[PDB]
């Protein structure tokens, strides 16, 4: 939702269940998005 | 004054048959533990500056 695209998107996510963080996962080769243009999504709109 | 002597002999032949039917049920529970690696620990932490 920004103004510039991002390359090699590697987010870090917390999984929380009932006040406890199950895990903190950093994106790896299978979860890295090559391109992410503004106002777009990875995967794209028509993909799972 | 009376007396008596008796001698007897007997022979017996026997045949038998039997049928048995058995049914059984069993229920087991088990628990095992390793004394070297008994549990794992996860710490929820935050950093400060």
């Amino acid at each position: 939702t920004g103004t510039a695209p991002m390359y090699k998107v590697t987010p870090t996510t917390n999984l929380v269940l009932d006040g406890e963080t199950l895990a903190t996962i950093k994106a790896q080769d299978n979860q890295i998005g090559n391109n992410l243009s503004p106002n777009e999504t990875y995967p794209k709109k028509g993909l799972s | 004054f009376t007396g008596n002597i008796t001698t007897s002999y007997s022979h017996t032949t026997d045949n038998s048959t039997a049928v048995q039917d058995s049914n059984g049920e069993s229920w087991n529970t088990g628990l095992s533990i390793n004394k070297g690696e008994s549990a794992y620990i996860n710490a929820n932490v935050r950093y400060y500056n």
